[PDB]
This record gives structure tokens, C-alpha cells and sequence, in this order.
């Protein structure tokens, strides 16, 4: 990004750290839903408690 | 799975036969008488004659051409296998030593700390490092990668042939000699796209100093350390400032694609490597004139592979989705007929 | 007694230049000052109709 | 009968204005890759070795190897190159920067071209030009040598004044001649990789041999065939002013160390001498025996 | 650049020409090394210095 | 004993000239191969040109060059191997015709060389590897005639004129036929009769059998190459090799919201996460085989 | 290239006439000179004219001493040729009496002036030196225009006679006990630290080793003495740098059966100097070493 | 005296065998060192035999070697061979006795035979109980890594334990350079490694009182600030901090 410090427009590079921060133009919200039922196949949990 | 998809990208070397044709006069050349100098080893004198040779073109257009005739084999494997990183930038290693530890010993890559004048060679610079392996059954073997966003398009842009930056880069649009202009086409994404008229069908390739570019980008990657004897197959779409470089008139165009446009890769060793250059014959690559990149069979499942392997002759280069999972036709029906027809 | 047969060679071919058919598009010129001569450059006047 | 040579062709054209450059260095060293006959101008001259990264010892190391070459007379289409010979007299173009008296013993390194302009630019030709090594007596070579490693030692320290000062004066050479400032490797805050290595190979025979020497001079000590190694079990202190009344009776030695990493860290020790020796010894290449007037041309017995 | 006005002098041979696609265009897409077009009558064939 | 060495070193001497003098004729023959593989656009660079050269009656506007690029790509995916996928021989007569119909007359040809008996003139030569050439035998043999070609049978020269002398030596440069300008100019008259390079050479000329082919009226040379290369150690120039970068997505994900399916009848997946979200990719090798990228 | 052409015998200069005969026979014109013939055509030997002031003549009229140029400072004088005689008297090996003898003859300020310019410089003395070769053909004027040879072998004019390398005997030595039938000649300066100065000791030592790290080895066999005063010097100054203890240079070769003793005869003063006969000489450089 | 000769022709004694003058023909251009240089040599003295001694020591042969006068044998025949003295500066070829291949450019030396272990080279030439043992020529890293390995060798051997030392010695013998591998012929400590151990320790102790504060300081400074795959294994070296 491009904070605004004192009178600067100084650039700010950031670790994202959890797979949530990509934008849901790049990770859709239906998409970690997917992703979480194979995380629920993986451990035998398909039909969930 | 994680968030991201990958677009390898994969270059396939397929030896061939050509056949020119030329008018009649077309070139003269002019020669004069050879002339023999003379050297001597003492033990024996070897004799060398020199011979002069110019050649005054004699016609207005092009009086000559070529056409690929005949695929006999093909060289390279046409398997996946990766390109490993880890020895085209061999410097690299994370500051922690434990993790990079056990990063090498889970992605498979290890180093022995014998500080072989060899391995300071090659952290150093080149040394070829990959010293090819038992039985080599199929050929020469290589693919790249690139991070991409889940939420590609594809119909729009891996059915069809095209770039995989992900922004289209032929500069046989852009105004002649126009680098102010040329230089919004490749990378400025407020200004509309070619082929397809999105801003960027990827991201993290088709940016500026995205992480795609800083990785293959060649400019870029001088700056970190790298090995220069492993070929990418990626980097003529990345090599920005040179085809930023390459837009001029059309017939400028066309004489730079018969002399440069070679990409010399060696032919004895396992993997490609660049050779010593131009010493071998020279391997024409025509994506490397429109930037782009053609589509070859690719399904996501087994059960639509079947379907094509059942299917008639036809069938390779129709794509075909359900639900989930694609298949993507070859653009050019080289597995129906390189292979079948034998 | 191991007997050595005939002893043979290899009789070579020659090949020429002007009798092949490829100097079809050539126009083969001798000239002994080459070595001097920098550059030779052909003219053009051609108007438009 | 004619004298061998070598011939080299250029692919781009040349003009008449061009091939006028070539005269004036008909007299100068060409270095070459590799022996030849036919060369194009490709590979001709020193500027297929130029790196943005890769710095002067890249250079130096692969100059080295190249096949020292003068050019002997230009044909317009062609160029003879002569492979010098040695034990015989060639004339050579006085190429660096300083003068030379007779009795010089030369030597060739990489061009060290300052930043502001003088004569430098010759023979541009189709994005490509005739870049040609200095010919320098050997000791301003000797002098050049360690300024580049000084500065690189200190390439990691110019947050200080005191460096930063003491750099500039390292960067102005003073010789018996004209003045010429040397080009400072330090860029971009960082060191090139070249003199990283070097200084690596310096830093670590300078430090890997501290705590070695100990376990090996203590047991040649007792012989006394020699007699300076007890002299030299004390040289090991690397203390600069008189003991204290502390701690040092005996030289630091390395404790308990496991049987076989001291295998490893002495053959380490010889890998680095290895990397430095490309700059541990430079070597003559000419032996100039007269000078012609002005300094322009002089007539060295070759060697090597 | 390359003395013209020698050639609108010097008596030229006069030969067929052909070029795929005309003249102009040939001209203005940079197939030839050097080339120079006028439109009125350029009167620099007529000074001879 | 010693008068067998003293004539086998002869005959060694006259063996290793021998050869020299016949690497050198087919280094000659290398030289200008190499040159016209350098000076040979492809052939769809050449037929594009020949199909637009009507419309770009000036420097190309900004839509015709959007024109041509687009007939480029077309034209590469569907002429890239020929005898590959196509043996039609309409087809392949037609695009061989079509090869000659491209390529540009030179400035300056001498009706008396290369003339076939019986009236016939040759245009240009076409040149192919043995197992090319052996293909087009079976599919033209209606066409290709052995013919008894004339060929020049001496190389030319270029003497310098006395005048020639001084406009090197005072101005470094040298017209040809310097002598002729002067008395053209003097007399007034516009044209030259010949441009010099006609004036010089094959004077003398020789007879040589070569096969020929009618190409609509065009008389094309048909000459294989690899008898020059038997046993050499020179890869031959007309045999290349020809690269492909592909490419392939691994992993997406396609839209829930929007989703649809075509052949659903063929196929049957189970019905589980693992066959729902994409994580590799299926491919096959240089030999149909089905390969696998996690 | 004909087949005759390779067979054909090497020719030799000497059988095809002159250059310039070759010219006045096409020409026919006959100058005064006498250019039937060439001389000093036939000469390996390489060699360079350096003139030298007549301060610096003496002990150097006998062809054969060496010519060491020195660089000292001062832009005006930039160099200077000193004599391996010359350099003597700073010297530590020589003998009190023959260097009183030989310091008596170089009574000249163009002499004393490379006495005061070795005094002068704080930087070791093997740094200032670069030999030259060997004196032939004195020039013998109001200033000496010396010959010396750089490669091959010293001899007359004509090939006349063989001028002979001349060595002042207490510089002259030998370590081993059984000559070989070829050795070479070099040249060592060995420092041996002191307070107020290192002093100079100035050796020539002709042997049959070849290889440099024997050479060095057999070396410092004598030379330990001034190796271990360097080590002591080194610990018992601090923030002093003192490099090399002795140095080598190749000068040449001679046969060793050659060598033998004689004297120099100079102003009526006899000189006792060995004297190597044939000495051809074959430059090398200075090599450091501790 | 007579000046040393360039050509020098060397005369066998023992009858020679119509096969064995033939391995000296394919023996020609070979590099075979005398230590005489007469004009008509023996052939006792041709080659390194004859310094080999009951000590079976491999670093005498490297030393005695140097001494010897390198000649490159011509022209070969019954009855005679022809070894020249080679000039300095000038052109020869050089055959190829060792297994090591030689790249392009690569600069040689000449040291004495390194056997491969479980073969040896059947013709010997040996006759009369005088084997023809000939100097390898080598390319320089090569060269440079045996030397290294022989030093390294004789400088572990002292102050540690004999058994420690049969473990070490088993190993730093074996050299796989350039694909091949190598081992010295029986190495062995002695006064020949004695007087190097000597000049060694003192030069690399006489370097430790000469860095300068900064010029030891240089790779903590580095690695503080900087780290990359060299400096890893530097940082190994470097014992604790």
C-alpha cells in the first residue's frame, strides 16, 4: 500500500500471514468453504458431528 | 490445497527437417584465391587456409523462404518434473538455520558442507550443477511455474493459444519505435488489454515488479545470485526490457527473428542447458515472435482422460468441463499424429 | 596359420561447388582484392507512377 | 614465409571513419578467449567478460587465461592478430593511464575507468565495443590490487566518518605520474559478490588459522631443530602492547574439538588460499627494454 | 548517411523492379538500409559542389 | 625399407591435400546455405505478405499491422508441419507452387545460364534433406523431369579499371565501371547497357543433370544436400530444430455460482470432496501415457 | 599449396641475399655504404641502449656487470643506474677492506648521490631495484652510453670473443660441494633486522637447483639466522610491518665449469671477483619470501 | 664446457622384445624426465625407477621429481629412442598416459603416479627387474588437491592418537576428481613432510600476527548483516562465534 506519513506517501510492504487475507477477489468465499470440507475429508469427518 | 494455482509453462524441442527455396541469382559471392598460413607444434605442422567470401544480396524482396516439412522425433521428454529452484539459485538459504535445515531435507535438495572447490565454484557461479542421471528413457526434460489466482478464467485463457504473463506483449501492435507507448501496452494497468480486454487475467505475473517478474525477469534475477547455465523456458516472456527493445518495422522485425530470435539449448546432457553460444545449430522457437504460448492436453481427472483416449480421432482437441474439473484441447493435433501416425 | 585376407580403403568422393545445383541462386564472382574492399553497396531510382 | 597470425572478421559493417580507428591500435594487445584462426569480432577484446553483478576480480580471474594478442595490421575487411611469443621483442600501444620508463616490468588488468569522462569512447559498433585491459607497471598493479581490497573490507562499514574518509583517500592513487582515482566497488550500499568472496578468502585464512595454528605449533615446539617456534608460540598472542599482569602465558588452543571436524576446518582452510590466489600473485606479462618519445610506444620482451 | 544526387547523375543501368506490395510501403517499413524520399523536385541534383 | 617411407609420406602429403581442397568446395557449399537460411523468412511470414500486399499502398496504418499479426498466427498453426500432417497432393502441389509464387524475382538474370535443353529457363533451386525430397518423388512424380541444365561452368572476376586506382587511393571508394560513366555522361545518355555484376563471369558453361519441376510455368530445381555430408562431422543446416513452449493450469478453481456441465452423461465421479476441488493435473509423455503433476 | 611446395627444405636467410641487395639489385642504384653484407644480423642476443653518467663509468668498462635501475623520488633524477659494484658498499656482506677499497673509487657526486638515495627511503631496498642485465660495448665518453643485454648471451661484435659475467668474490656463493654440470645464477638480497635500520646483505648465488620451492628451502638453511632476527623483529615491535627476509631473482645460467676466479684492474686497482665465462642471461623477477 | 644438449638418445641394454618396442611407439611424445642430460644416455637412467627406494614413500618422489630435467620423447624406433629437451615458451604436443581427461585452457604439472587401486596397467615395460615408471601429468586443481591432501595429512598425524590417524589417512587418500578416483601410493610421514610441517605452521602463524583488526573482523561484520549460502558453512568453521 501507500501510507501518507509526515507531508510522504512513503510505500508499505506487509506481510499477509493467514490464507484468509487474500483479497475475495482472489480467494472467493465460496472457495474456503471447498477447501474446509476437504480439510474435514482429510481427517474423516464428512458428515460432520 | 493451498489458495494459489500454478500455470507451468514448458518448452518442447522437436527435431524437424526444413526445405528452402531460393531464386535463381540470388545472392552472388564474390571469392578470392585461398591463401594457406602455417604453424608448427615441432612435432607436427598443422596448415591453415583461409578463404574470403562476401555476399551482395541481388534482389528487392525476399527472394527466398523456408518451411517446416517434416517432424521426425521428438527430444525432450514432454514429462512435468518441475524445474528445482534450489540449484538455479543455489546462494539463497533462509536466515534460520534449523528451518532451512529442514526445508531441504523435505523439499529433497542438500548440500554437503565440504567446501569443495567445486561447490564454492558453483554458489559461486555456473558449474552445471545437475550431473544428469542413471537412465535417461525419454530425452531432455523441463517445466516452469507460476504462482497464479484461483479465480483465472480460462475459457477466455488457457483454451486458446496465448500468454501465460497474463497481460499480451506482441509487439508487432505497438506503434514502431514507440517505447513510451510500448511500455503502457506491457505493463500499465489502467490501460485496456489486448487480445482479451480485462487489465490482467493474472496478477502476480502481468505487474511490474510482481513476484513472477522478479523472478524471471532476467534483469532481475542478475541481481540475486542465479545460475546461468539452467535454461528457463519462461523467461523470453518475462525478459521485458529486451522485447521493449525488439519493436520496430515490420521487416526489421522479421530480419530480427531469423537472427536472434534463436534460443540455443544442449543437446548431449539430460536437462537443457544453454550452450556455449551459438556453437550447435541454433533451435528456432516461433512463440517466441507473437509471445505466446500454445495449450496442450491437460485434465484435471482421470475419468475425462479416459474419455479422450476412448474417444475418436478427433478427440483430443475439444475441451470439456463438469462441475469442477476441465480439460483443455491441444491447439495442434501433434499427440493424434506425431505419435499415432509413426 | 591366421590369415589376413585382403586389406581394403576407403575410396572418397569429391564434390564441387559450381557443379552442384544449389549454386543455382549464387552468382559466383572472383575478385583477389577482396580483402581490401570494405563494403559494397547497389543503388536504387525507382518513381512512383 | 609469411608470420603466423590470427584472423578476425566483423559480422556489422565498417565504416571508413571506422576502420581509420582500427589504425591507430594496430600496435596494441588484443586479448582473446581462446586460440584460434578465424574470430569473429564477438569474441574479440574484453567486453564479452562485462557483468552488471560480477565485478574487477571476474576480470582479473579470467583474464588470467586469455591468449594475450596484439593487433598487426588492419585490412579493411580482415584483421591479422598476432600470438606473441616468448623471448622476442613486440612493440605495444601505451593503453594505461601512466608512463612507462625503461626497464618496467608491465603487467595487463582489467580497465578501472574513474567516473568522470576522459578519453575513453573509440569504436561503438552495432551495441558492442573494443573494450582493452591497462598496461601497467607491476607495482602501481601491486598498489591497485590491495586499494580495491581495503575498500572492500570496508565496504561494510560506511556509516562511519572516519572509514568514509579514509576510503576517498584509498580511492585517489598518487603515483610517479598524472593522478588517477580508482573506482570505488562499493554500489547500491552493497558489495559486489566478486570482492565478497575475495574478502571471504582473505577473513577466513585470516581467522581459521588463529585458532588451528595452536594444536600443530605447540607439538613442533618441543623439537628445537628450528629454534624460532617457541618464538613463534608467543607471536601467536596477537597482543599489540606488553602482557598484562592478567590472563596470557599461552596462546589461545581450540578445546576437546571432535576427531574428524578438524579435518574439515584445516582442508577449508587450503579451499580459500585457492580462491584468493588469483590475486595473491600477479605476474609480468612484458618486459619493456626502450621507450619510443612521448611515451606512446615501447618495445617489451614478452613473457609468459 | 550515404551521398545521394551521385545517383540521379550518374547513369543508372534501369532494370525491372519488384517488390511484393509496392514501393512505398517497402520503403516506409524499413526493408532497406538507407533511403531517402522527395516530393516536389528536390533541387540538390542540380548543385554540384 | 626406406624408399617405402620415403613414398608413403609422399602419398600422405598428396592425401591430406586432397581432402583439404574437398573440405573447402563443401565448406564453399556450407557458407551459402548458411547464408540463405539467414536470409529466408519462414513461410508464413512470405505468404501473409503476398496475400495483403494490395491494401498497404503506404506505410501500414495501425489497423493493417493488427491485420497481418493476426494472419501470422493463423498461418503458423496451420502450416507448421506440412508432410506431418497433410499428403494430399493437390494440396501439396498448390503449396509448393505457392512457395515459388512468393518469392521475389532478383534484379539481374542472364537467359544463358542455367538454361534446360529444349528452350526451357529455370527459376530458382529448392533444397530439402534426403527423406524430404524422397516423399515428394512418390507424391509429384507426375511433374519432376530430369533435365541436362547448362550451368556456368567458371567463376567469374572483377578486374579493377586503371582510374579505379586513384578513387581508392585519394577518396576510399570505388564505382565500377568508371570508364563507362565518363562517356555516358559526356554523350548524355540516361541509361547503362549493364550494371557490371551482370558484366562479370560464366562465360563458360557446362552441362549437369538435375531434376526439375513445373510449378505453374516456374521450372524449380529439385537438389538434395546430404550426399555432401556422408560421414561428416557437420550437423547438415537443413535439418533444425524446432521449440514449443506449452502450457497448462494446475489447480483452479472453477465458478460455483455460474457452473455448468457439459458431457455429464459419459463420465460418473464419485461423489467426494477430492473429486470436487481440483488439486493436479494429467497429462500424457512423448509416448501416450498418462502422467500426473501434485 | 602444392605438394612440392610442403616438401620443399626451410629457408635460411643467409641464402637469399639482403633486403637491401635485394632492392639495389631491382634498382641497380650503388651507394657508398656497404650493404653486401649485414652486420650484427646474426644475434639472439637482445639488447637496449641506456646512457649512464660518467660518475658511474668505473669497474664498468670491463664488459660484463650488471645494470640494476633505481628509483628514487625526486621527479627530476627519476631513475638512476647503479652497478652491482656500486651497490656494494651498502652492502653487509662485503669486506670492511675491499669495501673501503671500492668506496674510495666511486669518488663522484653522481656516485655518492645513490649512496645518499639509498640512505633516504624508509621502504626496503629490494622494492627500488629492477635489473637490467649486462654491460658490453662502453660507450666511453663524457657520459658512457651503455649496451646491455636483456636475453641471450654476451659476446663481442663479430662474435669475436665471449664477454664474461663478472662477480665481486665476496658476493660469490656456492652451497653445495659437488657442481653440477649446468647451474643458474641468482641474485639475493637478504635483510637482516636491526634497531636502527635492516641492513642489506647482498649475495649471488649460482646453483644447479631449478625449482623454486627447493631452491627456498636449501635457502633458508643459511639464511635462518637473518629468518629468526625477522620473527624477533616482528614480536618485539608492535604496529611495525616488516616484510620479506631475503629475496630471489633468476639472473641467468652458466656451465660451472666455467666459473673460476680473476680481478678487475681498474686506476691500478686489483679487484678479486669470481667470473662465470659464457653467462647467458635469462631475466627472471624478484620473489619474496620470509 | 659442452652446453647443455637438446637432443639426447637414449640406448637400451636388455633385449627388447618385438612386442615391448612397441609400446615405446605408442609411447612417443610421452614426458619422460632424466636427471643426467648427456647426449647418450642409458636407459637405467630414463623415468622415475630409479629413485624408488625400501622407504616407499610417496613425498620423496615429488621431491626428487622436481629436480629431474623433463623431456619429451621423439621419434622412437629399434634400437634408439630420441628425447628432446623442450625450449621454454614454445609449442608441443603432450600425450595423454594418465586417465585424467584434460579440459580446454587447463594449465598441467607432473607428479608421480597416483594407481587407481584394483588395476594396474598391464604393459609395464618392465624388463630385467627395471620398471618404466613414468611422472602423471595432471591438470593443476588436481595437482593442487593431492598436495593439499598430503599436507593435511602430515599435519593431523601429529598429537593425535596412531588409531585416529589410520582413520583419517584411510580416507584423505582417496580423490575423486573429475568423476575418477585416485589414491596416493603408500604416503607416509617422515623428515620429507617434517621440514614442510615446519614452514607451514610458521608462515600460516606468521599470517595470524598480520591481520589487520578489521581484516579478522570482516566476516562477523558479514554475517551480522548478510547471510547467503557461503557464509553458512563459514559460520561452521568458525568453531563458536
Amino acid at each position: 500500500t501507500h501510507c501518507q506519513e509526515n507531508s510522504e506517501t512513503v510505500a508499505l510492504c506487509t506481510p499477509r500471514i493467514v490464507i484468509g487475507n487474500l483479497p475475495d477477489g482472489l480467494a472467493p468465499g465460496p472457495f474456503h468453504e471447498l477447501r474446509t470440507w476437504e480439510i474435514m475429508e482429510h481427517m474423516r469427518l464428512r458428515p460432520p458431528p | 490445497h493451498p489458495g494459489f494455482a500454478l500455470t507451468a509453462v514448458r518448452t518442447d524441442t522437436f527435431e524437424v527437417d526444413m526445405l528452402l527455396y531460393s531464386g535463381k541469382s540470388c545472392t552472388s559471392v564474390i571469392i578470392n584465391n585461398p591463401i594457406v598460413t602455417k604453424e608448427e607444434r615441432d612435432i607436427s605442422t598443422t596448415y591453415h587456409v583461409t578463404q574470403n567470401i562476401n555476399t551482395v544480396d541481388m534482389g528487392l524482396g525476399y527472394t527466398s523462404n523456408t518451411c517446416v516439412a517434416y517432424v521426425n522425433r521428438v527430444r525432450t521428454d514432454m514429462g512435468v518434473r518441475v524445474q528445482d529452484l534450489f540449484r538455479v539459485f543455489p546462494m539463497n538459504v533462509y536466515r534460520h538455520d534449523e528451518v532451512d535445515r529442514w526445508i531441504r531435507h523435505a523439499a529433497g535438495v542438500e548440500r554437503p558442507q565440504l567446501l569443495d572447490t567445486e561447490t564454492i565454484s558453483m554458489l559461486t557461479f555456473g558449474s552445471m550443477s545437475e550431473r544428469n542421471a542413471a537412465a535417461t528413457v525419454h530425452g531432455q526434460k523441463a517445466a516452469c511455474e507460476l504462482i497464479l489466482t484461483p479465480v483465472t478464467m480460462d475459457v477466455n485463457y488457457f483454451k486458446i493459444p496465448n500468454n501465460p504473463r497474463g497481460r499480451a506483449s506482441c509487439m508487432l501492435a505497438v506503434d514502431p519505435y514507440d517505447t513510451e507507448a510500448a511500455t503502457k501496452a506491457i505493463y500499465d494497468h489502467r490501460e485496456a488489454d489486448a487480445q482479451t480486454f480485462a487489465a490482467t487475467h493474472n496478477p502476480w505475473a502481468s505487474q511490474a515488479g510482481c513476484l513472477s517478474d522478479v523472478l524471471y525477469n532476467t534483469r532481475h534475477r542478475e541481481r540475486l545470485g542465479y545460475n546461468s547455465k539452467f535454461y528457463s523456458p519462461c523467461a523470453q516472456y518475462f525478459n521485458t526490457e529486451e522485447i521493449i527493445a525488439a519493436n520496430k518495422t515490420l521487416f526489421k522485425t522479421i530480419d530480427e527473428y531469423l537472427l536472434r530470435a534463436k534460443d540455443c539449448i544442449r543437446g548431449d546432457t539430460d536437462t537443457q542447458y544453454v550452450c556455449v553460444e551459438g556453437t550447435e545449430q541454433l533451435i528456432e522457437n516461433p512463440c517466441r515472435l507473437t509471445q505466446e504460448a500454445l495449450p496442450i492436453l491437460s485434465t484435471t481427472t482421470l475419468a475425462l482422460m479416459e474419455t479422450k483416449l476412448k474417444g475418436g480421432a478427433g478427440a483430443f482437441a475439444t475441451s470439456e468441463t463438469h462441475f469442477g474439473n476441465y480439460v483443455v484441447g491441444e491447439i495442434i493435433p501433434l499427440q493424434q499424429s506425431m505419435l499415432f501416425n509413426s | 596359420f591366421e590369415a589376413i585376407f585382403g586389406t581394403f580403403c576407403n575410396r572418397l568422393e569429391w564434390v564441387y561447388f559450381l557443379t552442384s545445383g544449389l549454386a543455382a541462386a549464387a552468382h559466383a564472382i572472383k575478385f583477389h582484392d577482396l580483402n581490401k574492399l570494405t563494403t559494397g553497396k547497389m543503388l536504387f531510382h525507382v518513381q512512383v507512377p | 614465409a609469411m608470420e603466423a597470425n590470427i584472423f578476425c572478421t566483423f559480422d556489422h559493417k565498417l565504416s571508413i571513419a571506422d576502420v581509420g580507428k582500427l589504425t591507430k591500435l594496430v600496435a596494441a594487445v588484443v586479448p582473446i578467449p581462446q586460440r584460434l584462426h578465424l574470430i569473429k569480432h564477438y569474441q574479440l577484446g574484453l567486453h564479452q567478460f562485462v557483468d552488471h553483478t560480477r565485478g574487477y576480480v571476474r576480470l582479473r580471474g579470467l583474464l588470467r587465461n586469455m591468449t594475450l594478442t596484439l593487433m598487426r595490421r588492419v585490412e579493411g575487411n580482415q584483421i591479422l592478430l598476432h600470438v606473441p611469443t616468448h623471448g622476442l621483442l613486440y612493440t605495444v600501444l601505451n593503453t594505461g593511464p601512466v608512463t612507462w620508463e625503461k626497464g618496467d616490468a608491465l603487467c595487463v588488468l582489467p580497465p578501472l575507468f574513474h567516473g568522470p569522462l576522459a578519453r575513453e569512447n573509440l569504436l561503438t559498433l552495432g551495441q558492442w565495443e573494443l573494450v582493452l585491459p591497462w598496461i601497467v607497471p607491476m607495482p602501481l598493479a601491486l598498489e591497485i590490487n590491495q586499494r580495491l581490497l581495503i575498500m572492500g573490507l570496508f565496504s561494510l562499514d560506511r556509516s562511519y566518518e572516519e572509514v568514509k574518509a579514509a576510503v576517498q583517500q584509498l580511492q585517489t592513487i598518487t603515483f610517479r605520474d598524472a593522478t588517477f582515482t580508482i573506482p570505488d566497488p562499493v554500489i547500491d550500499q552493497h558489495l559486489l559478490i566478486d570482492m565478497k568472496t575475495a574478502c571471504l578468502s582473505m577473513s577466513m585464512v585470516a581467522n581459521l588459522a588463529s585458532e588451528l595454528t595452536m594444536t600443530y605449533v605447540r607439538k613442533l615446539a618441543l623439537e628445537d631443530s628450528s629454534m624460532l617456534l617457541v618464538k613463534c608460540q608467543e607471536l601467536l598472542m596477537r597482543l599489540d602492547r606488553e602482557r598484562s599482569v592478567g590472563e596470557p602465558r599461552t596462546p589461545a588452543r581450540p578445546q576437546h574439538v571432535s576427531p574428524d571436524d578438524e579435518i574439515a576446518r584445516l582442508s577449508a582452510l587450503f579451499v580459500m588460499l585457492r580462491q584468493l590466489d588469483d590475486l595473491i600473485r600477479e605476474q609480468v606479462v612484458f618486459t619493456v627494454c626502450d621507450v619510443s618519445p612521448d611515451n606512446k610506444s615501447a618495445t617489451c620482451i614478452f613473457k609468459g | 548517411m550515404e551521398n545521394w544526387s551521385a545517383l540521379e547523375l550518374l547513369p543508372k543501368v534501369g532494370i525491372p523492379t519488384d517488390f511484393l506490395t509496392h514501393v512505398k510501403t517497402s520503403a516506409g517499413e524499413e526493408m532497406f538500409e538507407a533511403l531517402r524520399i522527395y516530393y516536389g523536385d528536390d533541387p540538390e541534383r542540380y548543385n554540384i559542389h | 625399407l626406406d624408399k617405402i617411407l620415403n613414398v608413403e609420406a609422399m602419398h600422405t602429403v598428396l592425401r591430406a591435400l586432397k581432402n583439404t581442397a574437398d573440405a573447402m568446395e563443401r565448406g564453399l557449399i556450407h557458407s551459402f546455405l548458411q547464408t540463405l537460411l539467414r536470409k529466408a523468412p519462414p513461410y508464413f511470414v512470405v505468404q501473409t505478405l503476398v496475400e495483403n500486399a494490395t491494401l498497404a499502398r503506404q506505410a501500414l496504418n495501425r489497423i493493417q499491422r493488427s491485420n497481418i499479426l493476426q494472419s501470422f498466427k493463423a498461418k503458423m498453426l496451420a502450416t507448421l508441419f506440412l508432410l506431418n500432417r497433410t499428403r494430399d497432393r493437390d494440396y501439396v502441389l498448390k503449396f509448393l507452387t505457392r512457395l515459388a509464387e512468393a518469392a521475389t524475382d532478383s534484379i539481374l538474370d542472364n537467359p544463358t545460364t542455367y538454361t534446360t535443353s529444349s528452350g526451357a529457363k529455370i527459376s530458382g533451386v529448392m533444397v530439402s534433406t534426403a527423406n524430404v525430397m524422397q516423399i515428394i518423388m512418390s507424391l509429384l512424380s507426375s511433374h519432376i523431369t530430369k533435365e541436362t541444365v547448362s550451368a556456368p561452368a567458371t567463376y567469374g572476376n572483377f578486374v579493377l579499371s586503371p582510374e579505379n586506382a586513384v578513387t581508392a587511393i585519394s577518396y576510399h571508394s570505388i564505382l565500377a565501371d568508371f570508364n563507362s560513366y565518363k562517356a555516358h555522361l559526356t554523350s548524355g545518355q540516361p541509361h547503362l547497357p549493364n550494371d557490371s555484376l551482370s558484366q562479370a563471369g560464366a562465360h563458360s558453361l557446362t552441362p549437369l543433370s538435375m531434376d526439375v519441376i513445373r510449378l505453374g510455368e516456374k521450372t524449380v530445381i529439385m537438389e538434395n544436400l546430404r550426399r555432401v555430408y556422408k560421414n561428416t562431422d557437420t550437423k547438415d543446416p537443413l535439418e533444425r530444430n524446432v521449440d514449443l513452449t506449452f502450457f497448462f493450469p494446475v489447480g483452479l478453481y472453477l465458478p460455483e455460482d455460474r457452473g455448468y456441465t457439459t458431457v455429464e452423461s459419459k463420465v460418473k465421479l464419485n461423489d467426494t470432496v477430492r473429486n470436487a476441488l481440483p488439486t493436479t493435473a494429467y497429462l500424457l509423455n512423448r509416448d501416450r501415457a498418462v502422467q500426473k503433476i501434485d | 599449396m602444392d605438394a612440392r611446395a610442403v616438401a620443399k627444405r626451410p629457408r635460411d636467410p643467409a641464402d637469399e641475399d639482403n633486403e637491401l641487395v635485394t632492392a639495389l639489385k631491382a634498382k641497380r642504384e650503388v651507394n657508398t655504404i656497404s650493404v653486401r653484407y649485414l652486420y650484427h644480423a646474426d644475434h639472439q642476443a637482445l639488447t637496449a641502449r641506456f646512457f649512464v653518467p660518467e660518475g658511474l663509468v668505473e669497474f664498468e668498462a670491463q664488459p660484463g656487470a650488471l645494470l640494476i635501475r633505481m628509483e628514487t623520488g625526486c621527479d627530476s633524477p627519476r631513475h638512476l643506474y647503479i652497478s652491482l659494484y656500486l651497490l656494494g658498499i651498502r652492502a653487509s656482506n662485503v669486506s670492511a677492506s675491499t669495501r673501503c677499497l671500492l668506496e674510495s673509487v666511486y669518488t663522484a657526486s653522481a656516485a655518492r648521490a645513490a649512496l645518499q638515495w639509498l640512505d633516504l627511503g624508509p621502504h626496503l631496498l629490494h622494492r627500488r631495484l629492477e635489473t637490467l642485465g649486462c654491460v658490453k660495448t662502453v660507450s666511453l665518453g663524457i657520459t658512457s652510453l651503455l649496451t646491455c643485454v636483456m636475453r641471450g648471451y654476451l659476446y663481442n661484435t663479430l662474435k669475436t670473443e665471449v664477454f664474461a659475467l663478472m662477480i665481486p668474490k665476496d658476493m660469490y656463493l656456492t652451497w653445495e660441494e659437488t657442481r653440477g654440470r649446468l647451474q643458474y645464477v641468482y641474485l639475493i638480497i637478504v635483510y637482516d633486522y636491526d634497531g636502527p635500520e635492516t641492513r642489506p646483505g647482498i649475495y649471488v648465488l649460482t646453483s644447479s637447483i631449478a625449482h623454486w620451492q627447493t631452491l627456498v628451502d636449501v635457502a633458508r638453511g643459511k639464511f635462518a639466522r637473518e629468518r629468526c632476527s625477522f620473527v624477533n623483529r616482528r614480536i618485539t615491535r608492535p604496529r611495525q610491518i616488516p616484510l620479506c627476509t631475503g629475496v630471489i631473482q633468476k639472473l641467468g645460467w652458466c656451465l660451472a665449469d666455467d666459473i673460476h676466479t680473476s680481478f678487475l684492474v681498474h686506476k691500478e686497482l686489483k679487484l678479486s671477483v669470481v667470473r662465470l665465462d659464457n653467462f647467458s642471461v635469462e631475466l627472471g623477477d624478484f620473489r619474496e619470501f620470509v
